[PDB]
RNA sequence: GCGCACGGCUCAGUAACACGUGCCUAACCUAACCUCGGGAGGGGGACACCCCCGGGAAACUGGGGUCAAUCCCCCAUAGGGGAAGGGCGCUGGAAGGCCCCUUCCCCGAAAGGGCUGGCGGCCGAUCCGCCGCCAGUCGCCCGAGGGUGGGGGCACGGCCCAUCAGGUAGUUGGCGGGUUAAAGGCCCGCCAAGCCGAAGACGGGUAGGGGCGGUGAGAGCCGCGAGCCCCGAGAUGGGCACUGAGACA
């Protein structure tokens, strides 16, 4: 498979013109092809430790650069949004958070909060045993008994411990609740949910989020509740 | 299968009955057919798994001999054995060349039954007593 | 010479029949003594095969 | 018909070819794969013991077109292989037209495969036990 | 084993769900990758290279011998499918779906394999291995979701001619089936006469569609709508298949 550059993602940090007439494509993994980028792209023109693909590839095969607490050697491999990044050599911890600018940004984050990931609830399925897989933002999947699977709802946010597989929290959507966007236009706002049209469907209903009087509208699903008036992890 | 000569493609008509041309001068694999595997009356049930689209498994019934009838009237289900094929109300041709196909009536030994399965593509004959 | 060559794939397929039964010493002690016959009278690649099969039956 | 015989030996694991004729040329004739002729009409050209009996492996023909044994009669035929005998394909599933022969000798055959037929409960020593050329170069 | 179905070319066919925009699949498949849960037990086989012989002009190819596997197969279990009945429960706008219970029939997994280090044991320089355990690591199988690619459907939009006015008969629809991964006159059996058309059918002509390009103050006109990007089709003409997740390459 082929990524042309023109049909890359025009949210991507690289230039449209200068340069080959390929781009890195992402290799199928835990987000969406247009909704993430790959690790030797962020390595090379995002973190600049690389100057070529052939220097990038190198410095991902080591194992120097970690997401989400697992060690990643594919250079293809696609990160998107809230994943964490580590690099192991020089200690640095970023979160991929949504951005006003770039659109998604590489924002350093503590120590104590790189074990910790919010994910949005995408769905829920009943599987064997009788028990309630919760799929989430990024395909990540989570199985759990039919009673606390029962009060998680479609389009809640669970903070989840990476390294214990488990929900630290779950931050379920209610007017008032600090959501940011994480999709178009009205990218990385953060405000109060303070106001919804139900449409007729659920994920098509008309939000709109408040920051003292800067008023923003998006879809329900653009829209990922990241805790009440102080968010939990630092996304800014 | 995937056959061409089975093609389930698009035709050429158009709905004012007039010709169109060929969009397509090959015939897609993807849209290729096969050829009827409905099980035909027996002595012994003969069955054989076939790759299909996407490596999956369809298994065929070459040759049926028994029948899982169901007494809806007893609740129970009994292994019977098949005499013969009373009708086949989709086409009579099936009966009359002792082919069972789903809707066809047989005549086993707890009776007459409906067949409720799809014999070619289920590779069983799933009956209900009459 | 083909006396000789002829004489050690008898043993050769004796000791193969006694490996297979399962009495891998005897099998040895016919392989060390085919082998030391073959070593010297350079019959090693002619009897390369069988020689391929014994060690594999006393390997197995 | 004259034919360049290979006869193998089972037991040592060699070959030995000899130029077959004029008696021997009907003999050969009309024989299926698989048949099955005693070691003694061979003793004018090999010493065999009294217990082993020539089969019919395969042949190849004037133009080296492989003796098939699935094809019957003493036939020349082309054939979509898809397998081992008369076709070695380099990819997999793929299948060819090639031209083999059927499994009835004939007089455009130029080589016979037949290997040995030692007698049930045998043991005593291998019929060929070293090959012609093998022979010379270790002499050499 | 994996890849070669991407990449490269070109513009015959096509006035079409081809193309563009906006939506669907609750009617579907998907190797590689991601995540969550679970599993990896017993047994067997063959074919290369190779050795001994070849045959044939070449292409190609025969017989015997012999060592292996993450090669091929069987067994068990897990799992899966069909028919029928029931249900708190799940998703979702809406269940013909998921989960649970019940019955029968049917199909039916896996490579603990490689490496590293440690331990122990068997074995022998004619050996430089084999076996049992542990940890790390790359792997294998099942279930669910995602990802990616693909198949299919829908509404609307973009040529000329009436010196082309009636066209259509599987044609239009229904019912029951077969096939398909999956809906569908896709195909088949029966039933009805329906369907399109002057808001231009049908017929002919021209043409790959779009982003876009030239020109003009602009409306507009033109396609130099060749080169660059996206989709389509094709590989001398016309057909049909193997393998495979995917080709009729
Ligand atoms: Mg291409
Ligand atoms: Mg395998
Ligand atoms: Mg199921
Ligand atoms: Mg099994
Ligand atoms: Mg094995
Ligand atoms: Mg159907
Ligand atoms: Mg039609
Ligand atoms: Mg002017
Ligand atoms: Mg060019
Ligand atoms: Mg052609
Ligand atoms: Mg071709």
């Amino acid at each position: 498979v082929h990524l042309r550059k023109s049909l890359a993602p025009y949210w991507w940090p690289i230039p449209r013109k200068a340069g080959g007439v390929w781009a890195v494509r992402p290799s199928t993994g835990p987000h969406s092809l247009e909704y993430s980028l790959p690790l030797a792209v962020v390595v090379r023109d995002v973190l600049r430790y690389a100057k070529t693909l052939r220097e990038a590839r190198y410095i991902i095969s080591r194992g120097y650069i970690k997401v989400d607490g697992v060690v990643r050697k594919d250079y293809k491999f696609p990160i998107g949004l809230m994943d964490v990044v580590e690099i192991v050599p020089t200690g640095e911890i970023y979160r991929v958070v949504p951005d006003e600018a770039k659109y998604y940004d590489l924002k350093p984050i503590p120590s104590s909060e790189a074990a910790l990931k919010p994910l949005r609830v995408e769905g829920k399925t009943a599987v064997s045993g009788g028990r309630i897989q919760l799929h989430f933002h990024d395909g990540r999947n989570l199985i759990l008994p039919p009673d606390v699977g029962r009060q998680i709802k479609t389009f809640d946010t669970v903070v989840y411990d990476l390294e214990n597989k488990a929900i630290k929290t779950h931050l379920p959507l209610r007017l008032g609740q600090l959501a940011v966007v994480t999709h178009g236009g009205n990218i990385g706002f953060v405000g109060q949910f303070f106001e919804v049209v139900w449409t007729l469907k659920r994920r098509q209903s008309v939000v709109a989020l408040r920051k003292g009087e800067e008023v923003r509208r998006t879809i329900l699903d653009y829209i990922m509740v990241i805790g009440t008036e102080a968010p939990v992890v630092k996304i800014s | 299968m995937k056959l061409g000569a089975f093609y389930k493609g698009g035709d050429l008509v158009k709905p004012s009955g007039g010709k169109k041309g060929r969009v397509r001068k090959t015939k897609k694999k993807a849209l290729g057919g096969g050829p009827p595997q409905i099980p035909k009356l027996g002595e012994e049930d003969i069955r054989y798994v076939e790759r299909v689209r996407g490596g999956n498994h369809k298994v065929r019934l070459r040759q049926a001999r028994y029948a899982n009838v169901y007494i809806p009237k007893e609740r129970r289900h009994v292994k019977a054995k098949i005499l013969s094929i009373v009708s086949s109300p989709s086409n009579p041709d099936y009966a009359r060349r002792n082919y069972i196909v789903k809707g066809a009536i047989i005549q086993t030994e707890v009776g007459k039954a409906v067949v409720t399965s799809r014999p070619g593509q289920d590779g069983v004959i799933n009956a209900v007593l009459i | 010479l083909e006396a000789v060559a002829a004489k050690l794939i008898t043993r050769l397929r004796e000791a193969e029949r006694l490996a297979l039964e399962g009495k891998t010493s005897e099998a040895k002690a016919i392989l060390k003594e085919v082998l030391k016959e073959a070593r010297e009278r350079g019959l090693e690649k002619s009897l390369r095969n069988l020689l391929l099969r014994v060690k594999a039956l006393l390997r197995r | 018909p004259t034919f360049k015989l290979v006869l193998s030996d089972p037991l040592s694991g060699k070959a030995r070819q000899f130029e077959i004729k004029d008696p021997l040329a009907q003999r050969f004739v009309g024989l299926r794969i698989g048949e099955e002729i005693d070691g003694t009409v061979l003793k004018e050209l090999i010493e065999l013991p009294k217990g082993v009996k020539i089969r019919i492996t395969g042949g190849s023909g004037v133009e080296g077109a492989p003796m098939h044994p699935g094809v019957p009669g003493p036939v020349k035929r082309y054939i979509l292989a898809d397998g081992p005998p008369g076709y070695r394909p380099r990819k997999r599933g793929m299948r060819k037209k090639k031209l083999v022969r059927g499994d009835t000798i004939t007089d455009s055959i130029v080589q016979i495969n037949a290997v040995l037929v030692y007698p049930e409960g045998y043991s005593g020593p291998p019929a060929i036990p070293l090959g012609a050329k093998e022979l010379e170069k270790l002499k050499g």
